[PDB]
């Protein structure tokens, strides 16, 4: 299935505070009014290309969508990033794991040869994520606040703030989702140009594309 | 200074601009994040048991903030000599990761650990690469190895013709019987264990005492840096012209408290054209404010070299609270156009002679600065049935000068 | 172009005396503007005063004469004009004008009082008292309409004058965007200064846009080359800004000269 | 100054924003000339015959 | 390497000469305006009455 993403996918690009200024930037962003691949994998998690950072969304208000596996070969030969949740802490493992046919998770383990690093951190709900990689730094953004501008559809404007940066420095090309045992979008992003309007308190209140319409 | 700038020995009446002043900085401050996540280097050096040289122990260290100065000055080491790296600068470098090598050797085998060296253990148990190694630390261990250590708990390998490549371990225990012609022409004989035990006794000498040896190998420019040395910080000052180095952001200015509020993830704000205007200090997490230090040009008002030799000096656009022979001078006069010193202030008002600005202009009667007078003052007695008619006339002659031309010049092109 | 760096000044001092001529040109244009204002506004050698009692044959000048209630002594129309339009970081400075608003208002009030009470005779000697109706008689006689007309249609002319001045006051109060020229001038100046100060962040082909960063990362041999690139780029930008300022100043001088001619010819006489 | 090239544009965008003010000046003089001729000639409200 | 040095000298002197020429043009335009005003004054106030 296909869906049209109205205006979602605008994030704070850097660590600079501003106030009441219209700032024009050129960076990787999700183009407005683009196509997204609505999945309804319920009673089906195919491998999807990475292609320079991806969007991610969901609408279920419980712990069924758990983990995101990233890699380039899906084997113990090359290190694979695992991000999974335990309802109390987020554990990130960059060590080499083997393939999983039908992993089940919720609150798979094959082998951990050549382990290097570990990390530990802390109408329904929408969990908008953006995963980006550049110059050996892997940035993960997030937003966990849903606004019911319209029902059953993701319409409205929201900003994304950075939650974690990883200085891992790995090459990845393929990422997959992990589920339990018994409805997430995907979108790709391009190097576009935006104009952003800041509030008095430094919050992004409006974004305008620079390559869409003559008025734009 | 006026004569220098004009490059003449005579100066006419007027105002001239000689130079400009600025407020010099006083001290420097640098600040860094509150906590300092240390590294588990303690378990390395103060470990209980170290394996043999042929099976020396590896470990990988990264994403640390470790200080070598606290270890460099420690006197509990027999020898600490490093190759190509100044120890005092060890706190000012960042590496991708390090590998730590731990074992124990004899007293006389210390010198064998060096690149491009010859020896039994330098080529048969561990080979140093033909480049710079991090460096080797060695310290005495007779009190815990030559007194309570096991008699044969430590081993080496007396196995030849198998020169190991750098960073190679052969923990495979195979009996060395060739089983071919070049061993007494027999098979089975000449079967000698490739390894051998150390023979040590309590206080058996210097070259046979146990020595704990740890080798640190560094990796630089292989990846973004994750392990670095700690950086010292200092307290802050307020309302003084200071240069600062907040977390790599360097600049000069005066520090004030700010009423703004930041979202919990920014680091420093700005207003326009990449001019920093607010930073939050890592220790206190309080939002501050930066203001550029005052500066500005000076000017001299002089009535003319021919007439007199006294001048009045005016600083432009500076509130006269810190001017600093004209430190105190004479009656300081603060106006909207800066601060004027060397001249008196009068209550009267006259014509304008030497323009200064903000409606004031000084003159030489000493030098007096007053408020500009617009001219005379009168009111005509308007009335609805009275007119005034002249009765006499005069004829005057005026002059008016107008330029119409200038010199026709020409410069040669290639000759110049 | 140095930002308090010694080696920058050392490399800079060998390029000649550009700063001297730049400052000379800027001082020249500043003095020219001061002279322009002083010449256009200063035209009388006294400061006349309106009579305390006003009976101008039925006309009404209350909205145009200065208001003692306002401390600034600015009339109503001047206040509307002032309220209508509306607009030191790293070496840039703005100097205040020689003439402040108060004496400008005094000059305009003196000119208005002179042209009300006296007429054209105060611009050619000493002011003379003359009733207002007998001045409108002369000004009509100046354009071929005989003076018999004015003295028989005085009330109608007074009513039309008052209605017209009320209408023009309302038009200024309500209709905006009628003061485009001044706003455009102010915006042009602000934009030019803003882009000049913006030009600092550019890299000009060097490693970084800040001097001390590259000074603390490498050794001289290539450092002087990088600093030379930055210096020449910034000098080019500054020279371009100075040239633009010169052109704009020439244009403003021409317009001010035209305004001075218009005021000297029309206000003090009849065109 | 580039002639439809990518490397040239990449190196040119690093020099600042000269071309913005260049184009601004050219457009300004064009508009000024149009206003100039229109103001010189358009001096009547009607058209007589 | 003398060619490198000569390139440095040539570019420096070229900028100097360009600046001089531009200043000359501006001043010449101003003087021309003043001369036109003087011509008008002479043609009007002398050969007649103003
Ligand atoms: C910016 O922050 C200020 C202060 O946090 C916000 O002002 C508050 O708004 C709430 C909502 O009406 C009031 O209850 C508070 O009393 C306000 N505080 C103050 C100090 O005025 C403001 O709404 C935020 N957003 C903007 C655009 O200013
Ligand atoms: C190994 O252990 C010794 C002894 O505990 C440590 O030396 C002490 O270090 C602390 C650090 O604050 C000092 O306060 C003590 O005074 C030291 N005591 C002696 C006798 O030196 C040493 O730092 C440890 N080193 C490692 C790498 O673990
Ligand atoms: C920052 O480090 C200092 C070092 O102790 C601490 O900051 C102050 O600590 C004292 C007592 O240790 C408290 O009374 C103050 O209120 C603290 N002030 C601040 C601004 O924190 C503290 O350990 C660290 N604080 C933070 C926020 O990291
Ligand atoms: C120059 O700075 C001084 C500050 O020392 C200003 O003094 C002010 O004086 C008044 C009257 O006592 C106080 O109410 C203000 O609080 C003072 N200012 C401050 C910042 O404390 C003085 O006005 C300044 N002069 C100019 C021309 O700016
Ligand atoms: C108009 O003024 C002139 C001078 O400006 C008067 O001429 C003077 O008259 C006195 C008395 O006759 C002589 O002593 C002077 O020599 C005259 N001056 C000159 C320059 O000739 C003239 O009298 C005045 N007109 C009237 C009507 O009083
Ligand atoms: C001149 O015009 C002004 C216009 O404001 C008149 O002032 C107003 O006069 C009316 C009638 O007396 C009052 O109701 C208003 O309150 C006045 N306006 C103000 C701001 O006070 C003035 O009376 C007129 N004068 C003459 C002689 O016609
Ligand atoms: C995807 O794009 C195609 C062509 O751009 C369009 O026809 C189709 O409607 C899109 N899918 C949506 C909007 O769900
Ligand atoms: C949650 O699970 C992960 C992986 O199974 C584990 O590392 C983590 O310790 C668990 N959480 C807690 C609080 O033990
Ligand atoms: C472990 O992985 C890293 C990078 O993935 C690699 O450099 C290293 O050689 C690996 N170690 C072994 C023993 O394969
Ligand atoms: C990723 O691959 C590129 C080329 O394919 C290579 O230049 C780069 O070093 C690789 N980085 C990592 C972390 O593997
Ligand atoms: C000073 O002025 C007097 C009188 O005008 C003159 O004689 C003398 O030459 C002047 N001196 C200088 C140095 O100009
Ligand atoms: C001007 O006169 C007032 C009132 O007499 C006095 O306070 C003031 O000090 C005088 N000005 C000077 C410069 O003395």
């Amino acid at each position: 299935a296909y869906t049209n993403s109205f205006t979602r996918g605008v994030y704070y690009p850097d660590k600079v505070f501003r106030s009441s200024v219209l700032h024009s930037t050129q960076d990787l962003f999700l183009p407005f009014f683009s196509n997204v691949t609505w999945f309804h994998a319920i009673h089906d998690n195919p491998v999807l290309p990475f292609n320079d950072g991806v969007y991610f969304a969901s609408t279920e208000k419980s712990n069924i969508i758990r983990g995101w596996i990233f890699g380039t070969t899906l084997d113990s030969k090359t290190q694979s990033l695992l991000i999974v949740n335990n309802a109390t802490n987020v554990v990130i493992k960059v060590c080499e794991f083997q393939f999983c046919n039908d992993p089940f998770l919720g609150v798979v383990y094959s082998s951990a040869n050549n382990c290097t690093f570990e990390y530990v951190s802390q109408f329904k709900n929408l969990r908008e994520f953006v995963f980006k990689n550049i110059d050996g730094y892997f940035k993960i953004y997030s937003k966990h606040t849903p606004i019911n501008l319209v029902r059953d559809l993701p319409q409205g404007f929201s900003a994304l703030e950075p939650l974690v940066d990883l200085p891992i420095g790995i090459n990845i090309t393929r990422f997959q989702t992990l589920l339990a045992l018994h409805a997430y979008y995907v979108g790709y992003l391009q190097p576009r140009t935006f104009l952003l309007k800041y509030n008095e308190n430094g919050t992004i209140t409006d974004a305008v594309d620079c390559a869409l319409d003559p008025l734009s | 200074e006026t004569k220098c700038t004009l490059k003449s020995f005579t100066v006419e009446k007027g105002i001239y601009q000689t130079s400009n002043f600025r407020v010099q900085p006083t001290e420097s401050i640098v600040r860094f994040p509150n906590i300092t996540n240390l590294c588990p280097f303690g378990e390395v050096f103060n470990a209980t048991r170290f394996a043999s040289v042929y099976a020396w122990n590896r470990k990988r260290i990264s994403n640390c903030v470790a200080d070598y100065s606290v270890l460099y000055n420690s006197a509990s080491f027999s020898t600490f000599k490093c190759y190509g790296v100044s120890p005092t600068k060890l706190n000012d470098l960042c590496f991708t990761n390090v590998y730590a090598d731990s074992f124990v050797i004899r007293g006389d085998e210390v010198r064998q650990i060096a690149p491009g060296q010859t020896g039994k253990i330098a080529d048969y148990n561990y080979k140093l690469p033909d480049d710079f190694t991090g460096c080797v630390i060695a310290w005495n261990s007779n009190n815990l190895d030559s007194k309570v250590g096991g008699n044969y708990n430590y081993l080496y390998r007396l196995f030849r013709k198998s020169n190991l490549k750098p960073f190679e371990r052969d923990i495979s225990t195979e009996i060395y019987q060739a089983g071919s012609t070049p061993c007494n022409g027999v098979e089975g004989f000449n079967c000698y264990f490739p390894l051998q035990s150390y023979g040590f006794q309590p206080t058996n000498g210097v070259g046979y005492q146990p020595y704990r040896v740890v080798v640190l190998s560094f990796e630089l420019l292989h990846a973004p840096a994750t392990v670095c040395g700690p950086k010292k910080s200092t307290n802050l000052v307020k309302n003084k012209c200071v240069n600062f180095n907040f977390n790599g952001l360097t600049g000069t200015g005066v520090l004030t408290e700010s009423n703004k509020k930041f979202l919990p993830f920014q680091q420093f704000g700005r207003d326009i054209a990449d001019t920093t205007d607010a930073v939050r200090d890592p220790q206190t997490l309080e939002i501050l404010d930066i203001t550029p230090c005052s500066f500005g040009g000076v000017s001299v008002i002089t009535p003319g070299t021919n007439t007199s030799n006294q001048v009045a000096v005016l600083y432009q656009g500076v509130n006269c609270t810190e001017v600093p022979v004209y430190s105190t001078g004479s009656n300081v006069f603060q106006t909207r156009a800066g601060c004027l010193i060397g001249a008196e202030h009068v209550n009267n008002s006259y014509e304008c002679d030497i323009p200064i600005g903000a409606g004031i202009c000084a003159s030489y009667q000493s030098i007096i600065a007053y408020t500009m007078s617009l001219g005379a003052e009168n009111s005509v007695a308007y009335s609805n049935n009275s007119i005034a008619i002249p009765t006499n006339f005069t004829i005057s002659v005026t002059t008016e000068i107008l330029p119409v031309s200038m010199t026709k010049t020409s410069v040669d092109c290639t000759m110049y | 172009i140095c930002g308090d760096s010694t080696e920058c000044s050392n490399l800079l001092l060998q390029y000649g005396s550009f700063c001297t001529q730049l400052n000379r040109a800027l001082t020249g244009i500043a003095v020219e503007q001061d002279k322009n204002t002083q010449e256009v506004f200063a035209q009388v050698k006294q400061i006349y005063k309106t009579p305390p009692i006003k009976d101008f044959g039925g006309f009404n000048f209350s909205q145009i004469l200065p208001d003692p209630s306002k401390p600034s002594k600015r009339s109503f129309i001047e206040d509307l004009l002032f309220n209508k339009v509306t607009l030191k970081f790293n070496g840039l400075t703005v100097l205040p004008p020689l003439l402040t608003d108060e004496m400008i208002a005094q000059y305009t009030s003196a000119l208005l009082a002179g042209t009300i009470t006296s007429g054209w005779t105060f611009g050619a000697g000493a002011a003379l008292q003359i009733p207002f109706a007998m001045q409108m008689a002369y000004r009509f006689n100046g354009i071929g309409v005989t003076q018999n007309v004015l003295y028989e249609n005085q009330k109608l002319i007074a009513n039309q004058f008052n209605s017209a001045i009320g209408k023009i006051q309302d038009s200024l109060s309500s209709t905006a965007s009628a003061l485009g020229k001044l706003q455009d001038v102010v915006n042009q100046n602000a934009q030019a200064l803003n882009t000049l100060v913006k030009q600092l962040s550019s890299n000009f082909g060097a490693i970084s846009s800040v001097l001390n960063d590259i000074l603390s990362r490498l050794d001289p041999p290539e450092a002087e080359v990088q600093i030379d690139r930055l210096i020449t780029g910034r000098l080019q930008s500054l020279q371009t800004y100075v040239t633009q300022q010169l052109i704009r100043a020439a244009e403003i001088r021409a317009s001010a000269n035209l305004a001075a001619t218009k005021m000297s010819e029309c206000v003090l006489g009849q065109s």
